[PDB]
Parts: structure tokens; sequence; C-alpha cells
RNA sequence: GGUGAAAUUCUUGGAUUUAUGAAAGACGAACAACUGCGAAAGCAUUUGCCAAGGAUGUUUUCAUUAAUCAAGAACGAAAGUUGGGGGCUCGAAGACGAUCAGAUACCGUCCUAGUCUCAACCAUAAACGAUGCCGACCAGGGAUCGGCGGAUGUUGCUUAUAGGACUCCGCCGGCACCUUAUGAGAAAUCAAAGUCUUUGGGUUCCGGGGGGAGUAUGGUCGCAAGGCUGAAACUUAAAGGAAUUGA
RNA sequence: UUGUUGGUCUUCAACGAGGAAUGCCUAGUAAGCGCGAGUCAUCAGCUCGCGUUGACUACGUCCCUGCCCUUUGUACACACCG
RNA sequence: CCGACUUUGUGAAAUGA
RNA sequence: AUGUAAA
RNA sequence: AUCAGAGUGGCGCAGCGGAAGCGUGGUGGGCCCAUAACCCACAGGUCCCAGGAUCGAAACCUGGCUCUGAUACCA
């Protein structure tokens, strides 16, 4: 049986595409197969960006917010809740 | 233990509207260990922002480098240019392309220094284009175009008056209006400069340059 | 007066670290792990916030009157998040009453690694 | 990964057969 | 040295724990009547109700 | 430091952490995609040099020169082999600390070959689209990549336009995707797996119940590891594929 | 009679709140107290009912043990004790 | 292999007395 | 970890 | 052949006179649908044999019995 059509991957035209290393585990998958977020996060959580700018000497300085692109193998991203087991008939969104 | 430290007072030179970063801590002098001459190389990385009261540049780590010591005040000149990791990183989104250029440069002081720029290409109004990416040969054509005005807006006498350049951002404003018949390139800057070696020391050119 | 705190929040243990404005003489550093007696807990947000109170009266003994925040992962070719202590540290020298400058990440990034520990499968527990 | 390790069960086994023929010789 | 500080529960989030044995609460203190901060009761707390604190420091997360 | 928790290990001969500089060797983040190039394997830092290629454009030229292919030939990831070079990181083997009834494993520490490069071997991968190549016909759509053609209107441009960036339309050639049968199929699915009992476009390779077995033997290629070719005796009623209800 | 049972005197044992485990229970409830009925000639440390005194705790969760529905995987169908 | 003295003069600093 | 030969 | 060594719980082993245990195994409860694993308890010994001294011996000397290593050369 074929789960997918596109094989769990995305590569056409392709050969080759080179590996990267999940965040979690270092488990070695292609960079087409993994699990890509791009997270957007604060320094601190609301909870303490009152207690924070008061201190700030500076007025108007605003909170950098740390960025990054955090990769993920499927056993990874399934076990963290990143991705869920979906429906046959979900299986087809990609939104 | 720090019964025995005595502070001193860090100034930036007199191009930088404001001076005073701060205060730096040294040993009082010992055998072997005097506290003039024995350091005298401290780097320095304070904000832009807090160097010329101008939080529009907030971004643009300053490096600042001691060359002399005189009487509790540590005298330091310009040593690097450098981005925040939120600014630089706050640049580059997908569906974009990145467009890289460096040189190394002879000013008629002897700094070799390298800067490098970074630009991204602009979505113009009205797209309904997905994705903004420029051709390879096209990617070229503005990487050559940087790096030649890099040189020939460098070239020019000092980093006195070349930091004179950086702070407003005279190299990268300028990069857009020499280079926008090859692409739109919107965010350009000269996003680093690292000094590869500098003369000697050379006594006279410091206190012209700093209060 | 400013001084630089160069907090390394990993995981399994965060070092608070103020040094001078230039990096080049250190003032005070006390980590997670000497504040709790068990290894499981050097990591813990308490502990990273019994360690930076301890920071603040150093300091506060020392004249320096607010200072700057470089905050730190381990990075490199591991993680890129900070530790379970970076935000429970840095909310206590803002409660503790000591003045916060400007706050950067600094988390080692490569342009790309050398390789990662685990193999080719990963840690598989 | 047993037709894998199948596959060396015999990889080993056909190499020492071979040792066997050359002693014989 | 902590000081015993009061507070109030304004809001009631929800029954955390494994068993659920912890009602987390929205706490309101007394001194300056401005600082909500999480906190984890035991026991039986609607909102009205006062909490005594000995540490504030050590505030609760988001369904913690 | 490491972890579920620890321990091996390092540490007042100052570990970890912080800061300036140096060396070495690997790697080439983000940009980076249901995108490009290549016969496949494969191919992502800059610039220059060398030769090659597809597509598009053409009222250039030859004029059947072609399709596919036993024998024969070029290339062929990783590992592995022989010599040099290099030896950061990681790390088969090995050694320890944990766990455990045990643990020659997962987890943790240290590390050999190897990882990297030059010369020469090897010729195998789920080397996969599990789908050979050439040709025709057949259904609708919006994206996208390369070229070309057609439209005014807009710029941080441009001595002026023209071109470059963007918007719309069309053609050709690519990688795909979506919706649907009037189709096919055991079905899953497939716009090529369609134009099949209403069975014939051309051609190459290959299968004949499950094992024994890709084994024995002979040949042949290789330094070796091994590759290619490749049975039989015997045994057995099923093995297997897609989908359904339950557990 | 291998003492049906109820008396009287005498005999005066173990047991110092019970290890690893484990049951029932959310208001006239748990727990305490006694009564009636069944069996029955005699025998109630039992069961089925009854009333009397009368709380502590919780007003929740899915953690352990299980149940229902959905999605998903299966080489299971005497069905994971497969 | 190691130390002192000798060859063996000159003058400057830091901790030492 | 495991699960009648006793149908 | 002599001589060194060693005989202790079912087995492998420790035990410096006041004097008997370690691992594993046995027995009875618990957990499980049920076995292991895990949990709680319980019971073990002609200390090779016969002496002798010794406040007092499984131990210290002597004799007897059984297993093991040794050195036995110049001709
Ligand atoms: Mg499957
Ligand atoms: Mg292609
Ligand atoms: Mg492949
Ligand atoms: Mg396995
Ligand atoms: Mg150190
Ligand atoms: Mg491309
Ligand atoms: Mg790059
Ligand atoms: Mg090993
Ligand atoms: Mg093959
Ligand atoms: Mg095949
Ligand atoms: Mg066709
Ligand atoms: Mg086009
Ligand atoms: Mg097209
Ligand atoms: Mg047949
Ligand atoms: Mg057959
Ligand atoms: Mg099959
Ligand atoms: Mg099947
Ligand atoms: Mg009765
Ligand atoms: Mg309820
Ligand atoms: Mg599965
Ligand atoms: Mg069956
Ligand atoms: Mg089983
Ligand atoms: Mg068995
Ligand atoms: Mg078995
Ligand atoms: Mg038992
Ligand atoms: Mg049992
Ligand atoms: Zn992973």
């Amino acid at each position: 049986t074929f789960k997918r059509r596109n094989g769990g991957r995305n590569k056409h035209g392709r050969g080759h595409v080179k590996y990267i290393r999940c965040s979690n585990c270092a488990k070695c998958c292609p960079k087409d197969k993994a699990i890509k977020r791009f997270l957007v996060r604060n320094i601190v959580e609301q909870a303490a960006v009152r207690d924070v700018q008061e201190a700030c000497v500076h007025d108007g300085y605003v909170l950098p917010k740390l960025y990054a692109k955090v990769h993920h193998c499927v056993s990874c991203a399934i076990h963290a809740h990143i991705v869920r087991v979906r429906s046959r008939e979900n299986r087809r969104n990609r939104e | 233990p720090f019964t025995k430290k005595q502070w001193y007072d860090i100034k930036a030179p007199l191009l930088f509207t404001s001076r005073n970063v701060g205060k730096t801590l040294v040993s009082r002098t010992q055998g072997t260990k005097i506290a003039s001459e024995g350091l005298k190389h401290r780097v320095f990385e304070v904000s832009l922002a807090d160097l010329q009261n101008d939080e529009d540049q907030a971004y643009r780590k300053i490096r600042l480098r001691a060359e002399d010591v005189q009487g509790m005040n540590v005298l330091t000149n310009f040593w690097g240019m450098d981005f925040t990791t939120d600014k630089l990183r706050s640049l580059v989104r997908k569906w974009q392309t990145l467009i890289e250029a460096h040189v190394d440069v002879k000013t008629t002081d002897n700094y070799m220094l390298r800067m490098f720029a970074i630009g991204f290409t602009k979505r113009r109004p009205n797209q309904v284009k997905r994705t903004c990416y420029a051709q390879a040969s096209q990617i070229r054509q503005i990487r050559r175009k940087m790096v030649e005005i890099m040189v020939n807006q460098a070239a020019s006498c000092d980093l006195k008056e070349l930091v004179n350049k950086f702070i407003p951002e005279v190299i990268g404003k300028e990069i857009e209006k020499a280079t926008s018949s090859i692409f739109p390139l919107q965010n350009v800057y000269v996003r680093k400069v690292k000094i590869l070696k500098a003369p000697k020391f050379d006594l006279g050119k410091l206190m012209e340059v700093h209060g | 007066v400013f001084g630089v705190a160069h907090i390394f929040a990993s995981f399994n243990d965060t070092f608070i670290h103020v040094t001078d404005l230039s990096g080049r003489e250190t003032l005070v550093r006390i980590t997670g792990g000497m504040k709790v007696k068990a290894d499981r807990d050097e990591s813990s947000p308490y502990a990273a916030m019994l360690a930076s109170q301890d920071v603040a009266t150093r300091c506060k003994e020392l004249g320096i009157t607010a200072l700057h925040i470089k905050l730190r992962a381990t990075g490199g070719n591991k993680t890129k998040t900070p530790g379970p202590g970076a935000q429970s540290a840095l909310r206590a020298l803002a409660r503790s009453g000591m003045k916060i400058g400007r706050i950067e990440d600094v988390t080692p990034v490569p342009t790309d690694s050398t390789r990662r520990k685990g193999g080719r499968r990963g840690r598989r527990l | 990964m047993r037709a894998k390790w199948k596959k060396k069960r015999m990889r080993r086994l056909k190499r020492k057969r071979r040792k066997m023929r050359q002693r014989s010789k | 040295d902590t000081q015993v500080k009061l507070a109030v529960v304004v809001k009631v989030m929800g029954r955390t724990g494994s068993r659920g044995q912890v009602t987390q609460v929205r706490v309101k203190f007394l001194d300056d009547q401005n600082r909500l901060i999480m906190r984890n009761v035991k026991g039986p707390v609607r909102e009205g109700d006062i909490l005594t604190l000995l540490e504030s420091e050590r505030e609760a997360r988001r369904l913690r």
C-alpha cells in the first residue's frame, strides 16, 4: 500500500537532497522531509514584561525576539505533538 | 580582592556624539603587572544608540578598542561594526533572495579592513506573485556592483571620515540608487566591518580624533 | 554604572556571570548549581532565581547600578533554545531592583557545523 | 533485519567453505 | 528573608495536577493592587479568598 | 559535565564560565521552495579560466542520415581495499559508567579504522516514480521555471526613450499539483497504470505456486572483500496482494 | 457422646493498633449501637430488613484500574493471555 | 646530568631583607 | 519478559 | 617420592580465640489471569576426623583422611 502520493517528502526532478540534524535527537533526515517550523518568541513571556520594562534605563526599549528555525524528524515531531496522525481524508490538506 | 582595583573612564573619540560609554576597572600596578601599559588593548562593544543619543540606530553594535591610557581615562578608538543577532535575523525571510559581497580595503592611513554588505530584493507594489527572486545572472550583477561601490566609496582617507559614512548609512542607501535598474533591493546596509590590521601606534593620530 | 551579565542558560545548569564593560574583568559568577543539592535541580527556575538574587546583592555591594544582558544557550552544534532558567533568572535581577540596559541573544550560531554527536540515527532512547 | 542478517549468515558460511577448499587444494 | 505577603484570588483558572488536586488561581497582591500572578493552591478556593504566601517569586506557568 | 536519575570523567597543578588573538582541519546555517541543472550516481560560500549542454528563436544548411538494441564500452552514493597527505569534529572495533534476571544493546564517557584529499581498485543500494526507451491520440484548471511574441503604466532607476523590476494576454519546452470520469483496474489508485476478448505502432530486458537459493558446482572478473553467470536432490497447500468488520 | 444450648463457681491464654499488600464509602452517608424476619424442636459470630447517635473529607481528575465514542496502525480473528 | 665558586666586567627595575 | 501437547 | 596448599549453609566463598556470615539457592505470604522479575518475612551449619594445650577454638601444635601445585640434575 502506498500511504502518500509524495512519498513523505517533496522531491521532484531531484535525485539527491542533503540531510539535516534533528534538533531533538539529531537523527539525520533529508531537508525536504523534515518538519520545519520558524519560531518567533519573546525573551520573556508576558508574565515578566512589565517588571522588566520597569528596569530599562533608556525609554522606549522594545524587548528583542528570539528567532530560530527548528528542524524535527518524524518521530520527534509526532511525539512532541507538533504534527498529529490525521484521518485518511484529512491527510491531503496542506494548509 | 576587590579593594586593590582601580576604575577608569572609557571615552569614545570625538566623531561619536556622546562619550563616556562606561567604567572599567583594573588592578593597581604591582611588579610586572602594571595597569597602564600592561593591558592597554581592552575591546569594548557598545550600542550605536547609546553612543549618538539616537535610538534610530539601535542596531549596529560598535566595537571599540583602547589605544592608549592617560591618567585615569581610557582613550578608545573605533574597532569594528556589526549587527545584533535580532536585527540581521529580522531581515532574512523566505520567498526572497539574499545577496552578499565583501572586499578587502586600504584607507589612506593603513587600516586594512573588510566590509560586508547585505541586501534583499523588494516586492514591488501591485505584485501578485508569491515570491521575489532575481536570477543568478542578475544576482551576480548586483554583487559586482556591491563590491565596486565598496571599493570606490571606500578608498577615502581614514576611518575618521570612513566611519562618518558608516553611521548614517552613506554606503547602503547609495547601493540602491547606484543599482536600481537591475533589481529594486530593499534593506541594504553594510553589515560588518572587520579591521584586518592597523599601522603602528603613532601617538599623534589618537588625540587628533579623540577628546 | 553598567556591568554585563553573561547569562548562560543551558539545559542541566545556568551561569549568571557578571563582568565589566570590557569582558576582561570578572565581577561575580554565581551558578545555579551552587544553590541546590541535587544535580537535577541545577537547571530549575528556582535555583536560577536564587542565583540571580545572590548576584544582585554582590552587585549592589560594588556600586554598579544597571547592567546589560547577554542571554546564551548551548549553541554551537547543539540546541539554540535557552534553558529552563533563562527567563526565571532574568525576571529575578529585574525584580531584585537592579536595572537592565540592552538585551541580546549571543548563542553561538555556525555558518555550518562540525558533525553533531549521536550518529546518523540520533539519540533513540 | 532478518533477510539482511540471513544474507550475512550466508556470507560468513560461504567464506568458511572457501577456506576449507584452499586447505585441501 | 521572605516576608509573608497576602494576596486575593481574583479568579480561578483550572484544576491542574495529575490527579487534579491543584486549583490554579490568579492572585491580587494587597500591598500593590497591580501584581496579577499565577499561583497554585491546594484545597477548595474561590474568588474572594485570601492566600497566605511565603514567597512570591515562585510563579506558576500556564497549565502548570 | 551528563542524565529519566545518576555514575565513569574534569577540577584551588584554578575545572566550567568570561574576554583578545593564533593554528588546524572539516562544514557551507538562515535565504532554500510540492524551485533549477545533470544519463543516472549526483550537484548549494566568492571570483576568474577551460571545454560541454538543454530549451527557445530562425523564410540558414544536409536530406532519411532514424528507433531500440545480443557482443562490446563510459560513468556509477555509502561502505570497503592498496599506497602517500591530513588527522578539527564525529566515530564501526575496543575499554569503561549506568540500566537489567542478564545487557556482549539502547543511555552516558573515552577512543581505533574510518570520516577529509591525491593516485589506483571495487561495481554494489528501498541505485525507487518499486513504473525501460521512441511515436500518435486522448479532459478541464490555476500556479511555477527557461525563452519568445503581444499589450499602457509604474519606478528611488535611465544624458532621454529602449531596455531592467512589476501587472495582463499567447505560444513553445520542463518539474509538478488540483478537480473529475465518458476510461482502466482485484482494489488501493492512475489523466496515463487510459485509447485490451471490439484482443496487432516499433523495440530491448524480464516472470511462470512457496521454499531449498542467489545456495552447490564449473567458468570468468577482482589484491581482497566480493561481483557476473548459476542448478539439483529434496520439501510443501498454500505463500502472497488490495480492501472490510472487529479486537 | 466428638462438650445442642442457657446457668453457677473456678481456670485468666494470645493480643501493647498489626510488614509487604489490600476493601468499602460522598449525608441521616461512613462509622457506632441494638431490634425484627429467614432457617428453626433446640442452635445466628450469617443473610435480608429496621430504627438510634451521627461526622472528617471532596464538589475534582484521567495519574493508576477500567468503560464509551472518534481517528489511526496491525503480519491479530480460539482475536495481545494474539 | 646537577649546583657553587672561577673565568666574570657593565647598569636598571620588582619583590627581599 | 513470557503463555495447553492435552483438540 | 617428599613437600607446600586447601577442606566452613545446597553450591562458590569469606571468617585475628568473646564464639558463623556474603552472593546465590530453599521455605511461607504479597503483586499477576498466571509464571518469572520485583516486595515482605522465615529456616538453615556432623566448621574433614581424633587428640592435646588454652579464661575460653572453626582458628593454636600434634597425629589420621581426601582433593591441588610443585622439585626431582651430572652421568
Ligand atoms: Mg503500513
Ligand atoms: Mg530535469
Ligand atoms: Mg537515490
Ligand atoms: Mg529492531
Ligand atoms: Mg579559567
Ligand atoms: Mg535556481
Ligand atoms: Mg551560504
Ligand atoms: Mg562496547
Ligand atoms: Mg541491483
Ligand atoms: Mg528494481
Ligand atoms: Mg505515448
Ligand atoms: Mg515566463
Ligand atoms: Mg508551462
Ligand atoms: Mg507456472
Ligand atoms: Mg517459482
Ligand atoms: Mg513483497
Ligand atoms: Mg495485506
Ligand atoms: Mg434468628
Ligand atoms: Mg463527579
Ligand atoms: Mg506502523
Ligand atoms: Mg488465521
Ligand atoms: Mg505477548
Ligand atoms: Mg521460555
Ligand atoms: Mg518460546
Ligand atoms: Mg515466592
Ligand atoms: Mg509468583
Ligand atoms: Zn528527532
